């Protein structure tokens, strides 16, 4: 088990926006009847809309930097961004409970945008490790990605059983057999496909920097570098800052 | 006298049976949180400030803080006498004010005599005259008892509220004892009429009139010393008078946790800030610094 601390790793955190896989619900006729602007909305167009996914890092319910958009990319039959966003924040400046909000947007009319979803996935998961691989976050509908702690739009909650076991397989903790796992893995793929299909919500896929300039084998871990006398005195010998303030002023 | 250093602290050492008496003060005044006798050539802890220096520093004791210090002086007077201890020689140079306004009464004079021959000032000059400011607060009857001290405490309070001006020098005190002198100018210098009456009552020429420090506290409960001192600050501030929160991190965390109750009662906030900052200038872990900053932001609108 090899790892590099978050404090030492001084680069920009990068995130890949994959494909928003799901089905998008529409309104009734009366809604467009009362508000004709819905006809020209993005959702009411026959082809997939040109959505763009903003991203902002939060911490303790406080925004940590400006959001980052996705470069314009046309869509014909699917939402496949496959873009490597660069985040303003760096690894040593991410607090423990940092969480990345990701909001989808769509046109509503001249000079207006309307959120078409929202997801919030923690960066430092259990055991204080930076989440890696290809995680498929959930999509809460018609709500901007909420950054408050605890989040009101969480990303990730027998599918759970197989999620844990697959991890233990590739971390070396499992019995060794070739054909059996070669078939079982396709089985899990089909099971996950069915589970995703059944779920009514959308699901936005996302990937972290599993492969970087350094060996992929390493992982990131949260880290930081911080009877003569009985009655305590915690400032016995320091500078009198008020004295200095008065001396400097006049 | 000279300062020294210690493995994990600082010390003050003086060079000149009695040893047994000093340890008696160590036990008795271990319960008395606002006292500090000879911990051991005599050795003890070096405190941040003295009363005189603290008066003459850029942070300037307000009326509220001076009243609190008078309250704690009286509290130390009680705690001393209850256990069976009498200071004997109280003065501004022996009331050490820690960085968080925790008055400590130190240098319990058990070696000084009791009676001074009024025709020979040699004893005063050799024993009591150390600062050489010529201020004398020895009890007129002496020329021990709680009476002999309450007088000294009242004189110290009057001096404290007069910004270092003394109530008596040796000549003024001797004239006062004779019955042909009364410092109406110093008593008129006192900031508040309430503590002026307090000094006047504490300094009755004839000892029998002087009350106990407990009664003087009791009368002042209404206006002289606000009730908040008796109920809230006396117990709550006593937590930091021991080794439970030696680390500034723990102090800041505890104060943050209890901020809900503290704001409920407390104003005494001046003492709270004098507590927090001493923790500020030494914090080590980042969480402690952020908590201290949050505390500072919380207290700011109230100040
Ligand atoms: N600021 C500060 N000064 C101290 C401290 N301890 C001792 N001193 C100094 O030591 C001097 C002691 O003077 P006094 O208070 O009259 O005591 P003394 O001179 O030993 O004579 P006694 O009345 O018998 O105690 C004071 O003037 C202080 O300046 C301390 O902890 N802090």
């Amino acid at each position: 088990f090899h790892y590099i601390y978050s404090c030492d790793l001084d680069i920009n955190v990068q995130l890949k926006i994959g494909s928003l896989e799901g089905k998008r619900e529409q309104k009734s006729y009366k809604a467009v009847l009362e508000d004709p602007m819905l006809k020209f909305s993005g959702l009411y167009q026959e082809t997939c809309s040109d959505l763009y996914v903003t991203c902002q890092v939060f911490a303790e319910g406080k925004p940590l930097a400006l959001p980052v958009r996705t470069s314009y990319k046309a869509f014909s039959t699917r939402w496949n961004w496959n873009e490597w966003l660069k985040l303003p924040v760096k690894y040593p400046d991410l607090p423990r409970n940092a969480q990345v909000a990701l909001t989808i947007w769509d046109v509503y009319g001249p000079g207006k945008a309307v959120p078409v979803g929202g997801t919030t996935v923690s960066l430092f998961g259990k055991y204080g490790m930076f989440r890696q691989g290809m995680h498929d976050l959930k999509v809460w509908p018609n709500v901007e990605a909420d950054g408050s702690e605890p989040t009101k739009t969480p990303g990730r909650t027998q599918m759970s059983r197989l999620a844990k076991l697959t991890k233990a397989h590739r971390q070396g903790h499992m019995v060794k057999v070739d054909w059996l796992d070669r078939l079982t893995f396709r089985e899990i793929e089909m099971i996950n496909e069915s589970e995703k299909r059944s779920s009514n919500f959308m699901y936005l896929m996302v990937e972290f920097r599993c492969v970087k300039c350094d060996d992929k084998e390493y992982g990131i871990v949260y880290y930081e570098k911080d009877e003569l006398v009985k009655v305590p005195d915690p400032q016995m010998s320091m500078e009198n800052l008020v004295e200095s303030k008065h001396h400097k002023l006049a | 006298v000279a300062r020294a250093k210690h493995r994990e602290g600082l010390v003050v050492v003086k060079v000149f049976s009695y040893k047994q008496e000093l340890e008696e003060l160590k036990i008795r005044l271990n319960s008395a949180q606002n006292c500090l006798p000879f911990q051991k050539m005599l050795f003890r802890q070096y405190v941040r400030d003295n009363l005189y220096d603290r008066i003459s520093t850029r942070p300037f004791l307000n009326n509220i803080e001076k009243r609190w210090i008078a309250f704690q002086i009286l509290t130390a007077v009680d705690q001393a006498h209850k256990s069976g201890v009498r200071h004997g020689d109280i003065k501004t140079e022996n009331v050490m004010v820690t960085s968080w306004n925790w008055v400590l009464l130190t240098d319990f004079a058990s070696f000084k005599p009791t009676y001074l021959p009024e025709d020979n000032p040699a004893d005063f000059n050799y024993f009591f005259d150390t600062s050489r400011r010529r201020t004398c607060y020895i009890a007129p009857e002496r020329f021990l008892k709680r009476a002999m001290d309450i007088f000294s405490a009242g004189c110290v309070i009057a001096e404290l509220f007069t910004e270092g001006v003394p109530l008596f020098d040796l000549s003024q005190l001797l004239a006062y004892r004779n019955g042909h002198f009364f410092p109406e100018q110093v008593l008129n210098k006192i900031e508040d009429h309430s503590i002026r009456e307090l000094v006047t009552q504490m300094i009755h020429r004839e000892p029998d009139k002087r009350l106990e420090a407990e009664d003087y506290l009791k009368q002042q409960r209404g206006n002289a010393f606000p009730e908040i001192f008796y109920t809230f600050l006396q117990p709550y501030m006593a937590q930091f008078a021991k080794e439970t929160f030696l680390s500034a991190d723990e102090r800041i965390l505890v104060i943050r946790k209890d901020l809900g109750n503290i704001i409920h009662n407390l104003n005494g906030l001046v003492i709270l800030v004098s507590v927090i900052t001493s923790c500020l200038q030494t914090l080590k872990y980042c969480d402690s610094k952020l908590a201290a900053l949050e505390l500072i932001l919380h207290l700011a609108p109230r100040l």
